[PDB]
């Protein structure tokens, strides 16, 4: 509309009972469900629930853009984030351990962090 | 917890057996102020026993314990 | 006081116009 | 505590107190409440204020304990 | 010194005692003789006798009250510099056996269980080997026991 | 042996010695009241 | 730069209302500002202190120009004993009739002053409203410089260089000799000149000064050294301030104590002391080496104080460096020396009051000394949190290897820990001693009320000659080379004063004031320990080893590690200010009460109360409340109605504060979700749209707006009692 | 946006990624610890700062440090 | 806002301008009312009831000695 | 006495001081 809203489908077997991440008892299909969800966090909060619950392991969570641009988020890979996977390029290491971060004083007046090595 | 309540109640009927001017308070309901704590006297806390009336000296009750007791009939 | 009809315009404007005006003014410069 | 406070003042004001012979009510903060407890500056000064007097009077008396409990119970 | 002058001749310190006395006497006086509200009220009459006689020897201020000299001075030992040396013994017998059972404790193969669950006979042992702390103390200074070395004890980064 | 293990744990053994100190001070104002000095 | 806040384009790009809170608080933090280079910074702050001045040019101004217009200056100066200064006229059309008339200050409507601007006035030689309307007109005319300054010096011609700013050495002899040593020189010309005249009922103003010799000598005795001249024929003790009825020539004396009349130091004192103050600050201000090949080198002097032990490591080596290149350091130390020089301004203006008849105005007294102090407390307070600041983001270790400040982290445990003890230590006896003597007065034996002479301090009384306690020591020894050396000098004036007990010169001490300063002890070494903890450990501890990496001021590092709520050096300065409260309290209560007894001649109250805390509530705050509090009733309202009001509205700021204090962000942020969502589906109401999305206070703003509304409450309450419980009683 | 860095004394023992609750982490090889994998940090822009991630870490002192940067409707877990 | 308000009111002169009895009355009409209806209960809407639930509500001052028991609580 | 020429006269002083005042401002 005028924010980003995120599409949540799953496939299920039976039709669960299962918690809304807004409040309250919903019924899910036996077959494909989608739910259209204001926040990141209660996709990945349902996405929890319909795992840990169920063993429904084939949800994906969606960005619509009020643009109408659609953008795949959950599994990014299609393996679950806490699985090492082959083809993920680090990003955020920092060599050494935080004690080897720098003095505040060192850095200042500089666009360069006290972990920026 | 109904035990430990037991024990509190007893406690209160002992004092009021004990260290009370009920009895007194029975004669005279509106001249007598209700007391049924004494204090020891040390460190000079015996100031806290008030003349309270009854020939007891001691701390004035509010729990309304004597008012209780009359009306249940206990003299 | 000599000029005391002075604190019948200023004290309104100091206390209701100029407070008005203000935060109009500021109301623009913060949401533009 | 407004409740208790309300209570209190409110008793004291318009309805505990004495009668005299010729059966005039004189009650123990004598109808203050009307006209003082529609002001906070009436509930800080006819009510905490002029109660308080008691509490913070008691010292070297039988009620001392309450006068030394107000203080540890601010503290 | 007209500011402190001695209790015994201090004016205000007499009445004082009089007026405590005349309101435990206008209580009394609402009591019949060999009641206990009398005899309650004549114990505490005579206590007020026995404590102004005993506070007389101290010195008092304009306002007939008791007080303590705490500048060394060895006129006025017994106000102070007594009770401190005491106070001193008492707390660093309470410290120094504490010390001693928490050593004690850390030498146990489960050192934290002894710290909610006391060896009572341990903690007895060393409670009862407290009057010689401040030699105790001393040996264990001088052996180089007493502290730990600055290499040993965790900082934080500064 | 395991009641005297309860009554050896810290609140037990501080509620019994805070108990005889208190004692201790208490009765020495009973016997000895109003010492301000020595 | 196309959103406010432009200098932060982190907090522009926040679609949220926290954007505008965020903006106005870092407005000021230069240093975080997109782009900020050190030569801009420092250019910034001298352009902003140009405007500060002027602010304060303006604020004089108008003290000037509102008593001038409004004020009764003229008939005060006639009757200063009697009749009350007015502050300014009211004009509230929310006044009722009875107000008005509560209010009417002879034919005027208005503020009774409590500022002693009218006595200082006086004192300094301001005689009628014309002069003080020309001293208006003249600080508009300053104020007016100081912006055009301001202003120029940020155009880029005149822009000083970053060098400029850390020219040391010129700028400490200028200030020295200049800004100190020549402003008190001309201050002097000013008492010899104009208010000394004045005071002897002799007019000196710009009308006639150049024909006016302030002595009848002239400069003749002070080119020929015959100075001798200028201290001969003091005012006599008879003297009427104002008149020449027993009025001297002198115009440098050392007479010591106080004119009998006004109750306050001699203009001649305070004159000589200005002479003797200016040519020791135009000396001083010879000492550092600027472009004339003389002089110290500030590095050189602190590189040499190494002890050769090597107990103080490398001593002072690299401070020079340090401090030069920390405008917190620089402004730490500035503040710490300022909150002194406030305390000692407290001190010392009571005790030895400067200014004619203020003695007597109680209220002024009580004011003056309640206001420096709650200043005095703040600027302390700063001074440790810009040097926390300054520990995060100015110090660099390897620059300071081994030095006193590198030593000071080094031993941040012992320092804390020594802090911690002597804290607790005070905290328990002082509350111990005072709860034994409230128990035993409470149970009707105050007798047995352990009541310490303070022994130490009336030994100090006796060694500046304070007879009273019978110590006969130094200058309350009349055999002491002390007394004999000072007799034909200050010493007849200071003793008269010393020993008089009318005054406020050494107030007799007693039990009383010896458990009150260990109250004082306790809230200055705890107050220190939060500040100093705050400090030292501002760069890391063992919760958070990494500490500066987040800076002065973030809200926690999470419930992680057992949990790390006020972690940051802020939250030291944060919970610093409520003991600063705290102590000032105890401080401006304890000058206040021991004030009201000595003025209602019952020191006898103060000495037998104070020994308990029941006797503060009681016969402090209770008993004085009384006209506070019926400054309005159902029955009518008086000239303290605005007090009273003012009283409630600061209990009512104060208990505001609790709120952001007592309740987090979590329950607030949920509760506006819903808000939001009711909006959104009303309908006439959902046409209208927010621009900034409204969320929560942040945890750390919401420490900030519950400190505000706390310290508002505090001072405001304290204000509102100290000016109505002391107009009311006198 | 948040700043998420992982050091190089983690363990790769995945309770990071486990922990966050908007997917802002994964699990890459790496062959610098025994576990063969070090946590990375690849969808800051979805991270709300709740530090989740640093109450799992077990290592001392953390592997995985989150810097509270400039807010954003993501950032501050707003649904409106 | 109503305290506010007269706090405001009354430090400002302005008694007339004030929520109270003698100025912008607020009586609680409703609780009023029912104090009537449970005064004039007995013999009416309660029959067999002689005298009210509670003085509180209306009728009589009851004394015990000088000192009043209950009466009515007026609002 | 203050008259009210001298009352007007600080007003337009105080003009100037606004002047200045927003002078700076707008460069700072
Ligand atoms: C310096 C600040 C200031 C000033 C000068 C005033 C002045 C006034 N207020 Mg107060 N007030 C203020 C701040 C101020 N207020 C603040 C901050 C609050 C919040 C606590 C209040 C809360 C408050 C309340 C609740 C009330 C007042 C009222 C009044 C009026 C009482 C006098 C009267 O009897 O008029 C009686 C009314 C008149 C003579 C009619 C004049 C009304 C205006 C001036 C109409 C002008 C119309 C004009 C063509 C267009 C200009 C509109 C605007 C831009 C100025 C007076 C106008 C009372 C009032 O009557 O307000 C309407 C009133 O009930 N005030
Ligand atoms: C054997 C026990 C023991 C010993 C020898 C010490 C010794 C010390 N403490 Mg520590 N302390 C202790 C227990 C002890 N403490 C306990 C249980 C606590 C939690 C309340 C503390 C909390 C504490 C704080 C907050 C501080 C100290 C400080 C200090 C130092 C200064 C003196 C002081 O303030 O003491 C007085 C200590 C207190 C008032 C705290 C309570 C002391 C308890 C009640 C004694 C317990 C005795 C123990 C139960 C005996 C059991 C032995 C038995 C089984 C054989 C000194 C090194 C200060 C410091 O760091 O100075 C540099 C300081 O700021 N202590
Ligand atoms: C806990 C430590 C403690 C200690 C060391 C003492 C010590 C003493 N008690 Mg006490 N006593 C105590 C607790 C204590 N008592 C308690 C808790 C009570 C209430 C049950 C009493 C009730 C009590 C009575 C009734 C008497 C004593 C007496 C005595 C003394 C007997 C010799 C001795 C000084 C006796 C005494 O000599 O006083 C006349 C005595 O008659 N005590
Ligand atoms: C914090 C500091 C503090 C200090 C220094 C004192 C000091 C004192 N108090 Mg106070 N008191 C305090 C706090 C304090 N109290 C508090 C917080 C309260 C409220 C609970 C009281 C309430 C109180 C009362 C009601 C009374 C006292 C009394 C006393 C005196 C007791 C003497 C005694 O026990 O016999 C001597 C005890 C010893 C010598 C201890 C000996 C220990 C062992 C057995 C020695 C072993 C040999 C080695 C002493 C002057 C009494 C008094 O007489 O006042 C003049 C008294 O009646 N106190
Ligand atoms: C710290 C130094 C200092 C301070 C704070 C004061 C303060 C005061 N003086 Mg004093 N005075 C001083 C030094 C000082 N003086 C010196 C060195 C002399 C020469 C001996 C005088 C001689 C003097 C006379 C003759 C008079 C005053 C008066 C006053 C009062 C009003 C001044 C005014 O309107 O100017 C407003 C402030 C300014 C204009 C500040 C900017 C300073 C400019 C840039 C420098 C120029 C100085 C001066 C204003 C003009 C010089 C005149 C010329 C013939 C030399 C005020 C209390 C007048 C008064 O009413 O007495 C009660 C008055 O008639 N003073
Ligand atoms: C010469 C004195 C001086 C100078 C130049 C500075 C300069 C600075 N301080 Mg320091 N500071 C000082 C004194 C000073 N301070 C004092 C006295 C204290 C103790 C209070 C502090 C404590 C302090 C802290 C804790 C912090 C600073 C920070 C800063 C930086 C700016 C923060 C900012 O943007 O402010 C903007 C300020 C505000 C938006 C506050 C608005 C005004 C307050 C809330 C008062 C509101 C009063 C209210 C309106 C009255 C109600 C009236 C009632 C009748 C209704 C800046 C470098 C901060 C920093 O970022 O450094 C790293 C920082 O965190 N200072
Ligand atoms: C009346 C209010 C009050 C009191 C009594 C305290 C007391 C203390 N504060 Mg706190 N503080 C307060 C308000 C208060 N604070 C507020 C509003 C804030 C702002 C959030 C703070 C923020 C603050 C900080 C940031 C710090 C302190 C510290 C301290 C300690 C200072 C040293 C001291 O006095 O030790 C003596 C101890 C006391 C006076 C506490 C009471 C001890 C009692 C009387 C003993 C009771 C024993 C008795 C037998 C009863 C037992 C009860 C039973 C149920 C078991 C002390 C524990 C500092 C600290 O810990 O220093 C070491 C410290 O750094 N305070
Ligand atoms: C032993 C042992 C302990 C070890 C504690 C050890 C290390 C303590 C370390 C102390 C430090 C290093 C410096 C101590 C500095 C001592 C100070 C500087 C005292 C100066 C004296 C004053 C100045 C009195 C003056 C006066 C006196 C003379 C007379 C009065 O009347 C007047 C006043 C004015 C009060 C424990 C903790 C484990 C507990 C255990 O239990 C026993
Ligand atoms: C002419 C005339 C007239 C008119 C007049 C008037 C009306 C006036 C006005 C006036 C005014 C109306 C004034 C104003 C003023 C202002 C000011 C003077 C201000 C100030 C400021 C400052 C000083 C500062 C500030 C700042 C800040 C706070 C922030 C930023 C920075 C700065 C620093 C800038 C009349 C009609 C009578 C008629 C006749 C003629
Ligand atoms: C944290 C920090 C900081 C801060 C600080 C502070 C805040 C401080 C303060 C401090 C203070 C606040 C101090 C004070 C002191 C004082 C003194 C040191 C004094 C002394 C005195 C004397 C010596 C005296 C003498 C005498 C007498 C007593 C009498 C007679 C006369 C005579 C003079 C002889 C800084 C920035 C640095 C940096 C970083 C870190
Ligand atoms: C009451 C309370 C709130 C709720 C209060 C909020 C959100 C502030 C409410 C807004 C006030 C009333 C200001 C309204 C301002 C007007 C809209 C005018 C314009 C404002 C300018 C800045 C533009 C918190 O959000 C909070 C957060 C963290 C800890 C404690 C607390 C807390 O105690
Ligand atoms: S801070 Fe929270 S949202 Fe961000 S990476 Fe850690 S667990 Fe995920
Ligand atoms: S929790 Fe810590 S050690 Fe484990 S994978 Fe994450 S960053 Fe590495």
């Amino acid at each position: 509309e005028t924010e980003e809203k995120y599409a949540m489908t799953w496939s299920s077997n039976r039709e669960h009972v299962f918690e809304m991440p807004t409040g309250g008892a919903a019924t899910m299909n036996a077959g494909d469900n989608l739910l259209y969800l204001a926040r990141k966090e209660q996709a990945l909060a349902l996405a929890t629930q319909l795992r840990t619950q169920f063993k429904i392991q084939d949800y994906k969570i969606y960005r619509i853009f009020p643009s109408g641009e659609v953008q795949y988020l959950h599994p990014k890979d299609g393996v679950l984030p806490y699985l090492v996977n082959e083809g993920r390029e680090q990003v955020g290491r920092i060599k050494a351990t935080i004690g080897k971060n720098v003095n505040p004083a060192q850095v200042k007046f500089t666009s360069k962090a006290t972990y920026d090595r | 917890q109904l035990a430990i309540i037991f024990i509190w109640l007893s406690g209160m009927y002992f004092h009021g057996a004990r260290f009370s001017n009920y009895v007194a308070w029975l004669s005279n309901p509106t001249g007598i102020k209700p007391s049924a704590q004494v204090v020891w006297p040390i460190v000079g806390q015996q100031i806290l026993n008030a003349d309270v009336g009854g020939g007891i000296q001691g701390i004035q009750i509010t729990s309304g314990l004597f008012q209780l007791w009359r009306a249940s009939g206990i003299v | 006081m000599s000029a005391s009809y002075l604190p019948s315009i200023l004290v309104p404007t100091v206390g209701l116009i100029l407070p008005f005006a203000t935060m109009a003014i500021l109301f623009v410069a913060i949401e533009k | 505590s407004v409740v208790i406070f309300h209570f209190s003042w409110k008793m004291q004001s318009d309805v505990w107190g004495t009668v005299s012979s010729n059966g005039t009510v004189s009650h123990i903060t004598g109808g203050n409440f009307a006209q003082s407890a529609i002001t906070i500056n009436g509930w800080l000064r006819d009510f905490l204020w002029a109660q308080a007097s008691q509490v913070i009077q008691s010292y070297g008396s039988s009620l001392s304990a309450y006068g030394l409990m107000f203080l540890g119970a601010h503290f | 010194a007209d500011v402190l002058t001695t209790c015994q001749q201090n004016e205000a310190f007499h009445k004082r005692e009089a007026n405590e006395i005349r309101q435990l006497q206008n209580r009394q006086s609402k009591y019949d003789a060999n009641s206990g509200g009398y005899l309650a009220l004549q114990a505490q009459i005579d206590q007020v006798h026995k404590r102004f006689d005993k506070y007389g020897e101290l010195l008092c201020g304009q306002d007939g009250l008791p007080h303590l000299i705490t500048d060394g001075d060895w006129r006025h030992a017994r106000e102070f510099t007594i009770p401190a040396i005491l106070f001193l013994y008492i707390t660093g017998w309470i410290g120094w056996v504490g010390r001693s059972y928490l050593q004690y404790t850390k030498q146990t193969k489960n050192p934290t269980e002894q710290e909610i669950i006391l060896d009572l006979p341990m903690a007895f042992k060393y409670m009862l080997s407290g009057f010689l702390w401040p030699l105790s103390a001393w040996q264990e200074y001088r052996s180089g026991k007493l502290l730990a070395k600055e290499d040993e004890i965790s900082v934080s980064p500064r | 042996m395991n009641l005297k293990k309860y009554l050896s744990t810290a609140p037990v053994v501080a509620t019994l010695w805070l108990f005889l100190t208190a004692g201790i001070l208490i009765e020495l104002n009973r016997f000895y009241p109003d010492s301000l000095f020595y | 730069t196309t959103k406010f806040p432009k200098f932060s384009q982190a907090l522009a790009s926040d679609p949220t209302t926290r954007r505008i809170w965020y903006g106005i608080a870092t407005a000021h933090d230069f240093e975080t500002h997109d782009g900020m280079t050190e030569e801009n910074l420092y250019q910034k702050i001298f352009a902003s202190h140009f405007g500060h001045l002027a602010l304060i040019f303006l604020w004089t101004s108008g003290n000037l120009f509102h008593v001038a217009w409004q004020g009764n200056f003229e008939q005060w100066i006639a009757n200063p004993l009697k009749t009350k200064p007015l502050a300014h006229a009211i004009w509230d059309p929310h006044f009722g009739q009875a107000a008005l008339k509560a209010f009417t200050r002879g034919e005027t409507v208005a503020n009774i002053s409590y500022s002693g601007l009218y006595h200082w006035w006086y004192t300094i030689g301001l005689r009628n409203n014309v002069e003080l309307y020309s001293g208006a007109l003249g600080l508009l005319v300053l104020s007016a410089v100081f912006l055009l300054a301001g202003w120029l010096h940020i155009q880029p011609k005149f822009k000083p260089s970053l060098s400029w700013f850390k020219n040391n050495e010129s700028r400490l002899n200028h200030h020295l000799a200049g800004l100190f040593g020549v402003s008190s020189l001309a201050w002097t010309g000013h008492l010899v000149h104009v208010a000394i005249p004045a005071s002897r009922g002799q007019h000196v103003g710009w009308d006639n000064f150049i024909s006016v010799a302030p002595h009848p000598a002239g400069l003749q005795p002070f080119f020929t050294g015959n100075w001798s001249v200028y201290a001969q024929s003091p005012d006599s003790m008879q003297h009427v301030f104002g008149t020449n009825q027993g009025a001297g020539t002198a115009i440098l004396t050392f007479l010591g104590g106080f004119h009998p009349q006004t109750q306050s130091l001699w203009l001649t004192d305070m004159a000589h002391h200005h002479l003797a103050i200016a040519v020791i600050f135009i000396v001083a201000g010879h000492m550092y080496r600027t472009n004339f090949g003389i002089g110290h080198n500030l590095k050189t002097i602190l590189e040499a104080h190494r002890p050769p032990s090597g107990r103080l490591g490398k001593g002072h080596i690299g401070i020079y460096q340090t401090l030069t290149n920390s405008l917190h350091f620089q402004l730490g130390l500035a503040l710490a020396c300022l909150s002194v020089v406030t305390s000692l301004v407290a001190q010392h203006m009571y005790a030895m009051p400067p200014y004619a008849y203020m003695a007597y105005d109680y209220v002024t007294q009580a004011a003056l000394y309640t206001h420096h102090q709650y200043i005095a407390g703040l600027l302390i307070v700063g001074a440790f949190a810009h040097g926390a600041i300054f520990f995060i983001r100015d110090y660099d270790p390897e620059q300071n290897q081994d030095n006193v400040l590198a030593r000071m982290l080094t031993h941040k445990e012992a320092i804390i820990s020594h802090l911690s003890w002597v804290s607790l230590f005070l905290g328990f006896h002082t509350l111990g001693l005072y709860v034994h003597n409230d128990v035993v007065v409470a149970f009707g034996n105050p007798e047995k009320q352990i009541l310490i002479e303070p022994i130490f301090a009336q030994w100090i009384q006796a060694t500046s000659g304070k007879a009273l306690y019978g110590f006969h020591v130094l200058l309350s020894s009349s055999t002491s080379n002390a007394t004999t050396a000072a007799q034909q000098l200050w010493l007849p004036g200071w003793l008269e004063a010393i020993n008089n007990e009318s005054n406020s010169l050494f107030l007799t001490i007693g039990p009383g004031d010896f458990l009150v300063h260990h109250a004082i002890a306790l809230g200055l070494h705890t107050t220190t320990l939060i500040l100093v903890k705050g400090a030292l450990d501002a760069r890391g501890s063992k919760l958070m080893p990494d500490k500066k990496d987040f800076g002065y001021s973030f809200p926690c590092d999470g419930p992680g590690r057992g949990g790390t709520c006020d972690i940051s050096a802020w939250d030291a300065f944060y919970l610093a200010m409520f003991w600063m409260l705290n102590t000032i309290g105890w401080i401006t209560f304890y000058w206040h009460w021991k004030h009201l007894s000595l003025w209602q001649g019952n020191v006898a109250q103060f000495n037998e109360s104070s020994t308990y805390l029941m006797g503060w509530l009681r016969d402090y705050l209770w008993l004085n409340s009384s006209p506070l509090i019926n400054g309005y009733n159902p029955y009518g309202m008086n000239s303290l109605s605005v007090w009273a009001w003012m009283f409630l509205f600061a209990h009512l700021v104060w208990a505001t504060g609790f709120m952001f204090l007592i309740s987090w962000r979590g329950y607030w942020q949920e509760l506006i979700e819903t808000l939001a969502w009711a909006h959104e589906r009303t309908p006439l109401a959902n046409l209208i749209k927010w621009k900034d999305k409204p969320v929560a206070l942040s945890i750390v703003q919401a420490r900030l707006v519950g400190l505000v509304h706390f310290t508002v409450g505090y001072i405001l309450t304290y204000a509102a009692f100290v000016i109505a419980s002391t107009a009311g009683k006198f | 946006a948040h700043t998420v860095k992982i050091y190089d004394n983690c363990i790769g023992c995945t309770q990071c990624v486990r922990a966050c609750p908007l997917d802002v982490l994964e699990m890459v090889p790496w062959d610098g610890c025994k576990a063969g994998q070090m946590a990375s940090a690849p969808r800051t822009e979805d991270c709300v700062g709740c530090k989740r991630c640093e109450t799992a870490c077990p290592t001392d002192f953390l592997s995985i440090r989150v810097y509270l940067g400039g807010e954003t409707t993501r950032s501050m877990g707003l649904a409106y | 806002g109503l305290y506010i308000h007269n706090d405001t009111m009354r430090a400002l002169g302005r008694a007339q301008d004030m929520f109270s009895d003698t100025a912008i009355q607020l009586q609680p009409v409703l609780a009023q009312w029912i104090q009537q209806i449970h005064t004039l209960a007995p013999g009416n809407t309660a029959v067999n009831a002689l005298a009210t639930a509670s003085y509180a509500f209306g009728a009589d001052t009851v004394t015990v000695g000088s000192k009043i028991a209950m009466m009515p609580i007026k609002l | 006495m203050i008259t009210d020429n001298q009352v007007f006269v600080a007003l337009i002083m105080a003009l100037v001081c606004g002047y200045l005042a927003v002078k700076l401002a707008a460069q700072l």
